[PDB]
């Protein structure tokens, strides 16, 4: 699960990163941004299908250049699964994954924003050779902004 | 202690056309992710020793 | 003595095949997780100690760092001058030095 | 190296005192009955591959 | 003859009037040198290697031809021109790839134009003299990082002590003969003056800073 | 074997004594199917080594880079 | 250009001996036909190394998309994959345990060493420890391997 992530806490725009979530919501959200292109591309076809009964079967449209009646199924297609990401988004979804980035921590640039996957450990031999980000280069701290809260 | 340190063994590609079992086997292999887990001698590949299971059939000399 | 002579201090069973001679199996080896289940208990530890072991984080280092000397009266100067006067004893019970 | 001409393998059996339970007369008895299997291997061989 | 051979004549022309005019039509030795290294169009002047590049050339070539000029597999498939059955429509395109990828012949030569060398073992041993070297040699090293971090760090830090090595030696030039000898030294010692001698304090014996 | 500090009487693998002897592998395609000799060209660095880069990474970003 | 000529033999007249001057010029006239087909692909060559060009920039952009990724934390250069199995693996492990615990017979030299008869006479008269025989050989963690 590899997905940065665009919130909005009050008027300003966070970022995020699934990897910094627990993997039981990662999963969850995953879940949702498997489902867009069923939602898309069940999308096209309806923009395909009313759009090739139009041109078609009205008698006003049909008396046109084959250009004119191929551009408003083609227009009617893309156009047709934009209008269903909408909805699949603006349902409950793109709250629900706000939901689930509850815990979460966020930062204000889209480049401060890390990838657990990418993030440079070493095995502590003081700490029974666990994992540890505080490798004997490190020098600061990591300092995030806030944890996101929905 | 150099021919200790000789022991530890080196890394060795499994990738191999000269074998002809492995020219067969390795075209229905499926490559998969090895997540690093914070040392520099993980053994992803097989291992430069005549006694290793995948490399007996190479010839050390 | 024979150039080819090695002593091994753990078990190993060597396979009984012609024109072969290696090693196929150690007695008694045991199957750990699989390099994706210890990365996701990996990714665990690392995202606690993102969120929640950042701060206090710069002193922790300082001592650490001044641990990592010579000679003694090095460390004690080191935490004098660096650490902001911490005590020896006091700072080995913190990093986990201490009996 | 009863088959060589000069052997310095003395290692190689040479110094060892190397007896048998096969039957005797070794050249006319034992050593041709492997040049007939060899012979039975190679035309077997032959009439199948061909 | 080429035109590499037409510019060492323009060049050599006063030498070639050295040569045949005078040394090449005279008696003895000096005329058996001109007449040996006189000046003209080669004997057995043909260039071998590039006479067999171009029978290689023409040979490969004649080669490429009837291996590129296949039937298409494609067109084979509907049945409706010039081939109904093909039972080996499949192998068509095979030579034809064969012969393409062997426009990497040689950019492809040998291990290292087929990887990056320096993480091979065969470049170690280049490095070491084409010595031998334990298979294990890529792994028993010594961090990179800390060899040049160390050699910046050595260095940055000699030119702090350079600082402090100079107050030191001003702070001791004003100290009276029992401080220094006294100060630092071992608690069973008792201090016995030294007969008063001219001893210069340079700090650098070459006129250095 | 030599500078590594092993003196050496005699030449050659063809072991007079109490050793084990490598002779070639037999030019027959019995063995060559069997055996391949040790390419040095497969024997690399670990990929490990790698993953050093993402301390380039994050001091970049460290330094606003 | 002019060849000198030392004249020590009369050179044959060219009507009467026509083909010994012939071959000098078939080969320059098989260079001028090379020479034509050199500058026929001017086009061609020149555009292939137009499009080098071209590629060149696309090449660029791709290695920082390869090593730094989407947000500068590293991309699928990082990435490493395998066909061992977890069997395969821990097998691996286990064997460089075992030759972390491979050790040879007999050490080094002891007469490289230092001698107990010369402590002696040197002031220091070494005491005899007896063999630590408590002492089980492991191996470190994976990490040291
Ligand atoms: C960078 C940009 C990139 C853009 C890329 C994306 C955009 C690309 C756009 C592509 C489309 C461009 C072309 C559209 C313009 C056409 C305009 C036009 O004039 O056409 C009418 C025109 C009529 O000619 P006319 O004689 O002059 O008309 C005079 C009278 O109108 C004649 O009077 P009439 O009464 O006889 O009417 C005749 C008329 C009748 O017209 C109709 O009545 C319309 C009926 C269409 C029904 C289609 C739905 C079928 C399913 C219904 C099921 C219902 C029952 C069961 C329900 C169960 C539910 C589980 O004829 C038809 O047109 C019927 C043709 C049927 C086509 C069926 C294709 C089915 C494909 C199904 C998969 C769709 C996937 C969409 C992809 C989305 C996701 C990626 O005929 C054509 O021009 C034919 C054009 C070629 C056909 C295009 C359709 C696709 C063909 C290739 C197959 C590809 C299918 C997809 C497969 C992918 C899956 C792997
Ligand atoms: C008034 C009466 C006065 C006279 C009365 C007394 C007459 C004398 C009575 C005899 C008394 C006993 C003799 C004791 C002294 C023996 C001294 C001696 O040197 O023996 C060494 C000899 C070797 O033994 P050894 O060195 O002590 O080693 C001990 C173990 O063998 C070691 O164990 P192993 O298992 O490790 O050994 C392997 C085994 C291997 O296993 C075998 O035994 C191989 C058997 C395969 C062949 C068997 C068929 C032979 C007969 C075929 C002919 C059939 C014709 C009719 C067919 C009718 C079909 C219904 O043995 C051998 O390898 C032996 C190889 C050396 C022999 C092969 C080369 C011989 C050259 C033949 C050329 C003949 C050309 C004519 C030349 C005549 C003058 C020299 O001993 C014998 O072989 C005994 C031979 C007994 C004769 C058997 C019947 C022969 C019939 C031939 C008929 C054609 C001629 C017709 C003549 C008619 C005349 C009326
Ligand atoms: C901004 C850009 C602007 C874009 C717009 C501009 C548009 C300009 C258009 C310019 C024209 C472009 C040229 C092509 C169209 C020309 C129009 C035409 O009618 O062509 C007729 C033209 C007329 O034929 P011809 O002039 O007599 O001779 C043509 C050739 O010289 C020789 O002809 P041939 O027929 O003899 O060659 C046949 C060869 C042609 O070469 C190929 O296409 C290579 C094909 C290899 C792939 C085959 C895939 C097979 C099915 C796979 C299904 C899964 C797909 C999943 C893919 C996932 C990918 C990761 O394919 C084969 O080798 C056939 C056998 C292949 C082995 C079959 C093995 C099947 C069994 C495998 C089973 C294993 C799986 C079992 C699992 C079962 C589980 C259910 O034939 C052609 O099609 C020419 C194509 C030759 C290549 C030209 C490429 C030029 C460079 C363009 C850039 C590269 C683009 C191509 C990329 C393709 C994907 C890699
Ligand atoms: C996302 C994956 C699924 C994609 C959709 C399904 C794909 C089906 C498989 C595609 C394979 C493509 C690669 C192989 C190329 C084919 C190789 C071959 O041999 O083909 C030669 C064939 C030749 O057929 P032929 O009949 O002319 O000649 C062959 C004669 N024999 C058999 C005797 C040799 O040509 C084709 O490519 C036909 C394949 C048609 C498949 C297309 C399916 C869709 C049908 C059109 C849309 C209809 C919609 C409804 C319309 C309603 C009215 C308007
Ligand atoms: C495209 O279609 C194809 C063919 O055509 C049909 C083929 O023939 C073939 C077959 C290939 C062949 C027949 C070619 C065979 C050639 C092979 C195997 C390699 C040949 C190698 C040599 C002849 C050795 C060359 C050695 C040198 C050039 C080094 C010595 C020269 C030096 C150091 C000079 C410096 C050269 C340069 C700086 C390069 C610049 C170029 C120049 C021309 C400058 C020249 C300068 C001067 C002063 C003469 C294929 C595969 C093919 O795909």
């Amino acid at each position: 699960s590899n997905i940065f992530l665009e919130l909005q806490d009050g008027d300003k725009t966070v970022y995020t990163h699934t990897s910094l979530i627990e993997e039981s919501k990662q999963e969850q959200i995953q879940a949702i941004y498997d489902k867009v292109p069923q939602w898309t591309n069940g999308g096209r076809f309806l923009g395909f299908w009313l759009s090739m009964e139009a041109v078609n079967r009205v008698q006003s449209v049909a008396k046109l250049p084959i250009y004119y009646r191929a551009g408003i199924v083609a227009t009617s297609t893309l156009l047709g699964g934009l209008v269903s990401s909408l909805v699949f988004w603006k349902s409950g979804n793109e709250n629900q994954v706000a939901k689930l980035a509850n815990g979460a921590p966020v930062y204000l640039k889209k480049w401060e924003v890390p990838e657990l996957s990418k993030l440079y450990f070493f095995l502590d031999d003081d700490n029974n050779f666990k994992p540890s980000l505080n490798h004997h280069a490190v020098t600061q701290g990591r300092q995030y902004y806030k944890i996101y809260q929905h | 202690a150099t021919r200790w340190y000789g022991r530890q063994p080196g890394h060795l590609l499994r990738a191999d056309t000269y074998w002809i079992p492995n020219l067969v086997s390795q075209r229905f292999a499926k490559h998969q992710p090895a997540h690093w887990d914070g040392t520099q001698n993980m053994p992803i590949f097989r291992l430069a020793d005549p006694k290793h299971k995948d490399s007996y059939m190479v010839q050390f000399r | 003595m024979q150039n080819t002579t090695n002593i091994v201090h753990v078990p190993v069973h060597m396979g009984h095949t012609h024109y072969f001679d290696y090693i196929d199996s150690f007695p008694k080896l045991k199957e750990g997780p699989t390099l994706e289940e210890n990365h996701i208990t990996n990714q665990k530890i690392l995202r606690e100690q993102l969120i929640s072991g950042q701060q206090g984080l710069e002193q922790n280092l300082c001592l650490r760092n001044c641990f990592k000397l010579s000679q003694k009266r090095y460390i004690e100067f080191c935490l004098d001058r660096k650490c902001g006067g911490a005590d020896f004893q006091r700072a080995a019970t913190i990093l986990g030095y201490t009996k | 190296n009863s088959a060589l001409i000069g052997s310095e393998n003395q290692s190689d059996s040479m110094n060892e005192l190397n007896t048998n339970f096969s039957m005797t007369y070794y050249i006319l008895t034992v050593l041709p009955g492997k040049f007939i299997y060899w012979i039975y291997e190679i035309l077997h061989t032959f009439f199948v591959v061909c | 003859m080429n035109p590499i051979q037409k510019a060492w004549l323009k060049i050599l022309e006063p030498v070639s009037y050295v040569i045949n005019e005078k040394m090449a039509k005279r008696t003895g030795i000096i005329g058996k040198l001109g007449r040996f290294f006189a000046i003209g169009p080669r004997e057995y002047g043909v260039h071998p290697i590039n006479r067999m590049f171009i029978f290689m050339n023409r040979k490969y070539m004649a080669f490429q031809a009837v291996a590129l000029h296949r039937y298409s597999f494609v067109k084979s498939l509907t049945h409706n021109g010039f081939h109904m059955l093909r039972v080996f429509r499949h192998f068509a395109f095979v030579l034809p790839a064969t012969v393409l990828a062997g426009l990497g012949l040689f950019v492809y030569w040998g291990d290292d134009n087929k990887c990056y060398s320096p993480d091979r073992f065969p470049y170690l041993k280049k490095r070491a003299g084409d010595m031998a070297l334990p298979l294990n040699s890529l792994n028993q090293r010594t961090s990179a990082h800390y060899i040049e971090i160390n050699a910046i760090y050595g260095a940055e830090m000699m030119k702090r002590y350079h600082k402090v090595w100079e107050n030191i030696i001003e702070e001791r030039s004003k100290a009276t003969d029992q401080e220094k000898k006294t100060r630092y030294a071992h608690p069973s010692y008792q201090y016995s003056p030294l007969p008063v001698v001219s001893i210069p304090n340079v700090l650098n014996p070459l006129n250095l800073q | 074997t030599l500078r590594a500090g092993k003196n050496i009487e005699g030449s050659g693998q063809v072991h007079f004594g109490y050793h084990d002897q490598k002779w070639g592998m037999p030019a027959i395609p019995m063995f060559q199917l069997m055996y391949y000799e040790l390419p040095g060209n497969s024997i690399v660095v670990n990929p490990c080594r790698n993953q050093n880069y993402r301390l380039y990474f994050e001091m970049r970003k460290k330094l606003g880079i | 250009p002019k060849i000198v000529n030392p004249q020590l033999w009369p050179n044959p007249n060219k009507l009467r001996f026509a083909d010994l001057y012939k071959y000098q010029g078939v080969e320059m006239k098989k260079i001028n036909d090379s020479i034509k087909n050199y500058k026929a692909a001017k086009f061609y060559i020149g555009g292939i190394l137009g499009g080098c060009l071209v590629f060149k920039f696309f090449i660029d952009a791709a290695v920082d998309k390869y090593i730094f990724g989407e947000n500068g934390n590293g991309g699928k250069f990082l990435e490493m994959q395998t066909i061992n199995s977890n069997y395969d693996y821990y097998y691996n492990r286990q064997f460089q345990r075992m030759r972390y615990l491979t050790e040879d017979p007999a050490g080094d030299d002891p007469l490289q060493k230092t001698k107990d008869e010369h402590l002696v006479d040197l002031g220091f008269i070494p005491k005899v420890f007896g063999a630590n025989v408590e002492v089980r050989k492991r191996a470190p963690h994976d990490k040291y391997l």
